[PDB]
């Protein structure tokens, strides 16, 4: 089972944003392979700034 | 493993144009941002620019626009750099690079290619002879606060003459990947170690260490290692 496309155009806008802002200046452990539970924590970090 | 080989460098008369590429392999092209950063003779690095991959947002110095522009093809995995009315400044060490701001454990640094026409970091000691098989240590201080999160974002790096800066330690506790266990970092928020243990006669180079956390991006005096012998 699969809950992100990494591909699709709002989540790749998100994932293209966060390696810019990687890229930019520096940020914590590294990645390339990643986990559906930070996918997790940042939508319901923007659950919780809308609300 | 992650290869960069850099072309078009050479000669170039004043006033002219210049394309210099750097092929990438065993690596995505299409995910991985670029960077690229001149050298001059005997002085200390400088960062030309970086661009993404999807080629939306290209970023250079507020210095070096007019003259400058990178590009990429992620089909071809190859990016390019073009410069136009070169100077006598314009003599230098080009090396295009992976991200190094984004990712530490894949930051890897090119060849790059030669072209003829506040945070204060100072090394200790300026040069220094250590025998072989030996451990050697060199300190680094900075001016200012280089701490953020718990992690201190500095790099070591070691340049040759006629070699590029490959990234020996990332983030002053974490060795590279491909590099051996003969290099440690160490220290505290204002005073950075980097320890060789054993010494060998390959690592005769300049070391040097750049912290990257806020603006500017500076880079480190260079310390070069003599193998007593
Ligand atoms: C998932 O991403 C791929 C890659 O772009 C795309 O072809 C596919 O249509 C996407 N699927 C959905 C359900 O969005």
């Amino acid at each position: 089972f699969q809950l992100v496309n990494y591909t699709d155009t709002i989540p790749a806008r998100i994932m293209q944003q966060w390696r810019t802002s990687d890229s930019r200046d520096h940020t914590r452990v590294d990645w390339k392979r990643p986990k559906y539970t930070s996918a997790l924590t940042y939508d319901g970090v923007k659950v919780m700034a809308e609300a | 493993e992650v290869k960069l080989l850099e072309s078009g460098g050479g000669l170039v008369q004043p006033g002219g144009s210049l394309k210099l590429s750097c092929a990438a392999s065993g690596f995505d092209f299409s995910e991985y941002w670029m960077s690229w950063v001149r050298q001059a003779p005997g002085k200390g690095l400088e960062w030309i620019g970086e661009i993404n991959p999807d080629s939306s947002s290209i970023d250079y110095t507020p210095s070096l626009k007019d003259k400058i522009i990178i590009s990429r093809d992620n089909a071809k995995k190859t990016l390019y750099l073009q410069l136009s009315k070169v100077r006598s400044e314009d003599t230098a060490l080009y090396y295009c690079a992976r991200p190094r701001g984004n990712y530490v454990v894949m930051d890897y640094w090119g060849q790059g290619t030669s072209v003829t026409v506040n945070i204060v970091l100072t090394q200790s000691p300026a040069s220094l002879a250590v025998s072989l098989g030996q451990r050697a240590t060199i300190s680094c201080r900075a001016s200012e606060s280089v701490d953020s999160y718990g992690s201190s974002f500095v790099h070591w790096y070691q340049q040759k003459p006629g070699q590029p800066p490959k990234l020996l330690i990332f983030l002053a506790s974490k060795l590279e990947s491909g590099v051996p266990a003969r290099f440690s970092g160490s220290g505290s928020r204002t005073d950075f170690t980097l320890t060789i243990d054993p010494v060998e006669a390959d690592d005769a180079a300049t070391y040097y260490c750049q912290q990257t956390n806020e603006d500017p991006y500076t880079f480190g005096g260079g310390t070069k290692l003599e193998i007593k012998r």
